């Protein structure tokens, strides 16, 4: 599942242009080991770039977001329909704000259910965790997904 | 030895019933036999009524535990 | 002519489990009626469907 | 740099305290309230309410009190250079208490029981527990 | 027509001779089957089936709970060879020699 | 006044551990309940079974006991 | 004895402590 | 032995390996129009027989009484 | 309380400081409630062929939805 | 029980 | 000669079973509140059965070591 | 006839001691439904086989009481 | 009679249990109140409660030991 | 021969910590089972390796008591 | 006579078992002191109440090991 | 004879002490199993250590109490 | 001097279960220390005054033992 | 007669109270292994340290059985 | 040697006792360690510190066992 981040309002340079190429590179580079390709995007611009030739790949888009600032628009409501839209690998493409005359497009591999059930976790032994690991987990990843979009999207805005 | 421990435990999953019906009947009449008072008697009637629901309970267990031993697969 | 309504096994069988039969029935009239029909209401349902 | 502790709480509107060295600050848990030091383990904890209690070294005396909704803490071991011991309190929605009411709080209260009365569903009968929950966390904490 | 739950059930039936059939197949000629509507749909038959596989394993299969398997000192083959995998290898290889 | 009150009085001493397996039932019951208040008729129901047989085994304990007591 | 009526409608009744009166 | 009076069947293990294995039918039709009468469609029955099912729509109080 | 009632932490960590941004003081209040509005239109698809198109303004119906 | 790559005497 | 003495002196035993059932309960009624202080009357509802269950089987004892003195 | 009485008493004694243990497995079905409702059955299994083994205790402890106290 | 001094120790024993359980529930209080120092009210009246009970059981354990004594 | 029925009783009386020990395991399963329920087939077989060995401790507990009974 | 030794015997035990109870409800003040330090002296004041009471209970059970020793 | 025999029914009852901890280790084990399934292989070895000594022991036991039932 | 032999027994009998309390407090003080080692001192200030009371407790008993073996 | 084989029948007894204290030990281990396996050998290490401690404890009651057997 | 070999045998139960409430302050330890080990020495310290104190209970216990053996 690919989550691309992009705005609604044009004359924002070559930044979406820039997202949709590294969408469509990772795309190409997914499909051809066989992996079935989910899309879901944010903004107007990534769906005009990418629907002649990956619309048979969408699944859920969002737009009319940044009308206001960022966190109105909660990143909470996205990550649970990822969640309950459970993939075995996700993917989330987005500007990173180096300075005010310099920004950086990025890929996160981010973790999922599955990778995290297929892992003992022993990484995080040296934690201790206050309510139980198999309780907290639950909790804990939903957070981890809203977080990873809120910053992602405030870099990209 | 199976045989015995399977046929005590039948025995008693049969009898619990007969047991909650008689053996605390018995003794609620011994109750009954012994009072004379209203205030008592007012409050020995809910006494009886949970008697009543716990024949019942004892009733579902048997019940369940009858299931379980007459259950055959072939 | 007889002690029957006078009775230990009246007053310790006869009149709990009969009061007791009645103040559930009173307390739970609806919902057990509701739950016994659901299914005739739904068989009805689906017949009036199909031959319409 | 100081053998203190650096806090940094913070919410997704402001960050309240970025590096800032203290001594002792209390936080309630998921299970119950618990107190971070200098030394501390490494540990991670879920909040539920509550009032976040804040002591710095100039201070030793004199505080500051903040209330949280939800979130987490995360205490991590001191690095051997910077000679300091650091801890994240994140929350979902952390408010001072002077910026707290008990009248609109307790007319919350009385509109969620309002709603929770038809209980329904398992998520507004859980919503109106946990709303409850918080509710009375907020009347106790306020002044 | 009249209401169908209005009609009487057995002079339904009286009037209907397929379904006829179709109640003797399933409950004179055997006494085992469930009341349910349709007993020949798909998903009786692969619970049938699930259950025929799941009560010959329980009973057959060696297990912690074994039924069947208990006084064993000579085995048969299949339970010899699926203990004893180096002698299905050389009882394997000579035969096809 | 012999060995029949004796063995009549040693015969309540399980009336102790039945104490405790009640206590336990239902402190369990008071926690699962301010965990997840909303199975309390479940809670309940299960604890209500769990007395179906304790109960009965004190009450068992007790007749054996005045059964010692007028042997 | 047969129940007779051209109507699909599932009616059921509620009785009251009152009897008919004519 | 010879091998005329062996065992006349084979194990349900070789069965499912062969492709063979059938597990329904805890019941049976004897008769080739008992079997067929789902797929008539028009005479499940006959004649004859309908009339002397008719004679059984309700079971007889009065032969168990006797 | 919320695997069992098949909600997730976020769902419940935002409905809950809903409550508390409603239990603030008035003049913080109100830049609290401007600062957590709520607008989106999710738009789902299927192979293309668009399934449905809808508006959120509240977290809860957005949720819920 | 359980499967070896040891067959025992009264096994040979 | 002082045997129901004896007798009901070891009747009355079960008192500490009870008691540590008695406190178990209303340990776990406790904790539960600090947990979950918006629920208290559930808790102490089930709190009184289990108290009520209790003291039922300690005035037994207590009743059955009387009888045992004083046959 | 009164060391057939007093032997009955002191075997009466795994009734409490088994009461116990009971309500350790009620508790725990209590609080796995609460940590899970979406499972009541395949829990409720579980309990009632333990709950059997237990129960088959008791009744050898009460056969061998009556044993006791008729030979 | 010194036979009775036995009888008015062996009473004396409920006093541990009772002791045990009033421990545990002074612990369970402890805990709460460290889980929630905002009450420290409620739990303690809950704890008076309890104590009320246990007392009361530890007082007639007292008074029947010293009426087996003295008698 | 009475000192062998009480002997017996004694070595019944070892019931009341076996079926505290099998409760303690069911238990421990039934939570586990409430935990990571997908590995019940893990579960289970431990418990059955349990109760396999507590079985067999208590059918000595009851083997030694017949023949102190009878020899 | 030297029986009288036997009754402080016992009341030795009822002494044991408060023991066991004062340590236990240590143990919960030791946690929540550990857990959260900034209400020590609250903790110590609930503990010392009960301290208290349990501490009367052993002095009343030492009592009596000396009344029924010299009566 | 049977003072020989009631050493050999407390022998049977240190085993049942015994059972009861072997229990405890089961399910222990199996919340272990539970919590942390991928080490299970280490964690039953740890287990299968404590079992063979608990069993020692018991042994060690049933053995002087055939001793003692002759000698 | 048997009588005082056997008080004396039961005396240390009374100091084992002096020792099982004082476990409590030792095993809550290495997990509070493993928890937050910070409150190191408060910590041994509140075990040692615990400890200051049972061993109070054990020297009692242990007096009393000495007393029920001379006088 | 037989009161060596009592006396060494009671050192049994004592000797399963310690098995039954080594079950907690193990359990710690198999519980604290699944917690963080990468320090599960120094975990072993406390462990077996532990359970030397107990087995000399048991071995040292033993020997004192052995000595009580042969007065 | 009748009363001194059953007093010994009472101080022998005392000990296992001691060796119970043993067990609980090393799977403390264990806990403590699996969850802490940077301050691992300064847990072993305070577990010996515990052995100071058990142990010590444990000799007296012993060395009035051989006093009551020989006196
Ligand atoms: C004290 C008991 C003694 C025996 C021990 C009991 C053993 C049997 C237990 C049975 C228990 C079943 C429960 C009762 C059944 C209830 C329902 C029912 O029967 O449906 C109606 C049903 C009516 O049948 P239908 O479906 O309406 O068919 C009517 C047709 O139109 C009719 O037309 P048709 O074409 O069918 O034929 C006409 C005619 C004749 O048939 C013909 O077509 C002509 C051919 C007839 C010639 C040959 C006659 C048969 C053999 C000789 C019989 C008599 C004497 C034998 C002498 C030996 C040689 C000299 O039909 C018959 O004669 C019917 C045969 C009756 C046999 C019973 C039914 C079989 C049930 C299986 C019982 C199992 C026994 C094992 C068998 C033995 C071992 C293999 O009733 C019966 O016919 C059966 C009678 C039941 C027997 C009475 C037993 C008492 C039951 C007590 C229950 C109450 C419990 C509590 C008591 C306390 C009360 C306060
Ligand atoms: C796999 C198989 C599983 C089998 C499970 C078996 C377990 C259940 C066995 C219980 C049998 C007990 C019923 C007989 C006892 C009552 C006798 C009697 O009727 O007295 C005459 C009764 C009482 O009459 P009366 O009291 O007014 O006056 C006459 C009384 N006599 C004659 C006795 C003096 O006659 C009636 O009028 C009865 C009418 C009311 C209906 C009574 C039935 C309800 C009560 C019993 C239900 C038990 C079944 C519970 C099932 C629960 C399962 C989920
Ligand atoms: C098959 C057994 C299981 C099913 C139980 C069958 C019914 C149970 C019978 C009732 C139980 C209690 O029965 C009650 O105790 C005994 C029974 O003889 C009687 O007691 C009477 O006989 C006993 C003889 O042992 C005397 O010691 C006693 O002094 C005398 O009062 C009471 O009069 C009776 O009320």
């Amino acid at each position: 599942a690919v989550l691309a981040l992009s705005s609604d309002k044009g004359l924002c340079g070559g930044v979406n242009s820039f997202v949709a190429k590294q969408a469509r590179i990772v795309i190409k580079e997914n499909e051809m080991a066989g992996n079935a390709v989910q899309v879901y995007g944010v903004g107007d611009k990534i769906r005009s770039a990418l629907q002649r030739t990956f619309g048979d790949r969408f699944k859920r888009i969002m737009t009319e977001v940044t009308r206001f600032p960022w966190n109105f628009g909660q990143a909470c409501i996205i990550a649970d329909r990822l969640m309950q839209d459970n993939p075995a690998r996700l993917m989330v493409i987005y500007n990173h704000f180096k300075s005010a005359v310099a920004y950086d497009t990025l890929t996160l591999n981010v973790l999922t259910p599955t990778q995290a059930a297929q892992s003992a976790k022993e990484q995080l032994n040296t934690f201790e965790f206050e309510p139980e690991k198999t309780d907290v987990w639950k909790d804990l990843q939903d957070f981890y997904y809203a977080c990873t979009v809120f910053g992602c999207m405030l870099d990209n805005i | 030895r199976f045989y015995f421990m399977y046929m005590a435990r039948t025995t008693f999953q049969a009898v619990r019933p007969l047991l909650a019906f008689s053996v605390f009947g018995e003794v609620m009449k011994l109750v009954l036999a012994t009072m004379s008072s209203g205030l008592f008697s007012f409050l020995f009637s809910f006494v009886l009524a949970f008697e009543v629901f716990y024949f019942f309970l004892q009733c579902y267990i048997s019940y369940t535990f009858l299931t379980m031993f007459f259950t055959v697969l072939f | 002519s007889n002690t029957v309504l006078s009775n230990a096994w009246f007053y310790s069988k006869t009149f709990p489990f009969g009061a007791v039969f009645y103040m559930l029935g009173s307390y739970f009239y609806r919902d057990i009626r509701e739950k016994l029909w659901k299914e005739e209401k739904s068989l009805i349902h689906t017949a009036q469907e199909n031959k319409n | 740099f100081k053998n203190q502790l650096l806090l940094t709480l913070s919410s997704p509107s402001e960050a309240i305290y970025v590096r800032t060295p203290v001594r002792s600050v209390t936080v309630p848990g998921s299970e119950g309230a618990m107190t971070m030091t200098n030394g501390h383990s490494q540990t991670v904890a879920r909040l539920k309410a509550g009032e976040i209690i804040v002591r710095k070294g100039e201070t030793g005396d004199e505080v500051e009190r903040f209330f949280l909704s939800d979130g987490f803490v995360l205490f991590k071991s001191p690095e051997d250079d910077s000679g300091c011991c650091t801890a994240e309190v994140l929350g979902v929605e952390v408010v001072p208490v002077s910026m707290l009411d008990k009248e609109s709080a307790a007319t919350a209260l009385q509109e969620l029981l309002q709603q929770g009365a038809g209980a329904t569903d398992e998520w507004t009968k859980a919503r109106t527990l946990l709303g409850q929950e918080l509710l009375s966390s907020v009347i106790r904490a306020a002044p | 027509n009249p209401p169908v739950w209005k009609v009487n059930t057995n002079e339904w039936l009286d009037s209907d001779q397929y379904w006829q059939a179709f109640v003797e197949k399933h409950h004179f000629y055997s006494q085992y089957q469930p009341g349910v509507v349709d007993p020949e749909a798909p998903q009786e038959v692969e619970a049938f089936k699930q259950a025929w596989h799941s009560r010959m394993g329980k009973f057959n299969d060696r297990s912690d709970t074994p039924m069947l398997y208990a006084y064993m000192n000579e085995l048969p083959s299949w339970e010899y060879y699926d203990l004893h995998r180096s002698a299905f290898l050389e009882h394997m290889t000579y035969f096809l020699v | 006044a012999g060995v029949a009150s004796l063995s009549a009085a040693i015969a309540l001493m399980s009336v102790g551990g039945v104490a405790q397996g009640i206590g336990s039932l239902f402190a369990a019951l008071v926690s699962g309940t301010a965990r997840n208040p909303s199975i309390k008729e479940d809670l309940f129901t299960y604890t209500l079974i769990g007395m179906g047989f304790l109960e009965f085994l004190g009450i068992i304990c007790v007749l054996m006991s005045a059964v010692l007591l007028y042997s | 004895y047969a129940t007779l009526g051209s109507g699909w409608s599932f009616s059921k009744v509620q009785y009251t402590k009152y009897r008919i009166t004519k | 032995p010879s091998g005329a009076y062996r065992l006349p069947a084979v194990d349900y293990k070789r069965q499912l390996s062969r492709g063979t294995l059938v597990e329904g039918a805890d019941f049976y039709l004897p008769t080739a129009q008992e079997q067929q009468r789902l797929a008539r469609h028009f005479e499940p029955y006959s004649e004859q027989e309908q009339e002397e099912r008719r004679k059984f729509r309700f079971q007889s109080i009065s032969v168990y009484l006797a | 309380m919320w695997r069992s009632s098949g909600v997730s932490f976020t769902r419940y960590a935002s409905e809950m400081a809903a409550l508390l941004r409603q239990c603030l003081k008035e003049p913080y209040r109100t830049q609290a409630m401007q600062r957590n509005q709520i607008h989106l239109k999710e738009t789902v698809y299927q192979q293309g062929q668009v399934l449905t198109r809808e508006t959120f303004n509240d977290i809860k119906k957005a949720f819920e939805a | 029980a359980k499967p070896s790559w040891h067959v025992a005497r009264e096994h040979r």
